[PDB]
């Protein structure tokens, strides 16, 4: 499955 | 995959 | 793994 | 059989 | 998701 | 065979 | 993404 | 086998 | 990251 | 008779 | 956002 | 003879 | 940017 | 004999 | 920052 969101900007 | 941006 | 940062 | 789905990403 | 606002001027 | 994408 | 202008 | 990472 | 100053 | 079937993968 | 005014002249 | 694939 | 003149 | 792997 | 004085 894909990964998770990345962290914020 | 890579997810998505944040 | 983890998407990009925003 | 198939294997198993892989690690997320 | 984007960074937050920056601070004042 | 090998198994699908995560 | 940076988020925006203050 | 497992098969490729996401 | 944070936006630039106003 | 055939042998049994194989590994998963 | 903007700055505060500035001071008096 | 050889069983199925797995 | 900068605050209105005082 | 065991067939192949999957 | 601070605007410009009157």
């Amino acid at each position: 499955p894909p990964g998770p969101p990345g962290p914020p900007g | 995959p890579p997810g998505p941006p944040g």
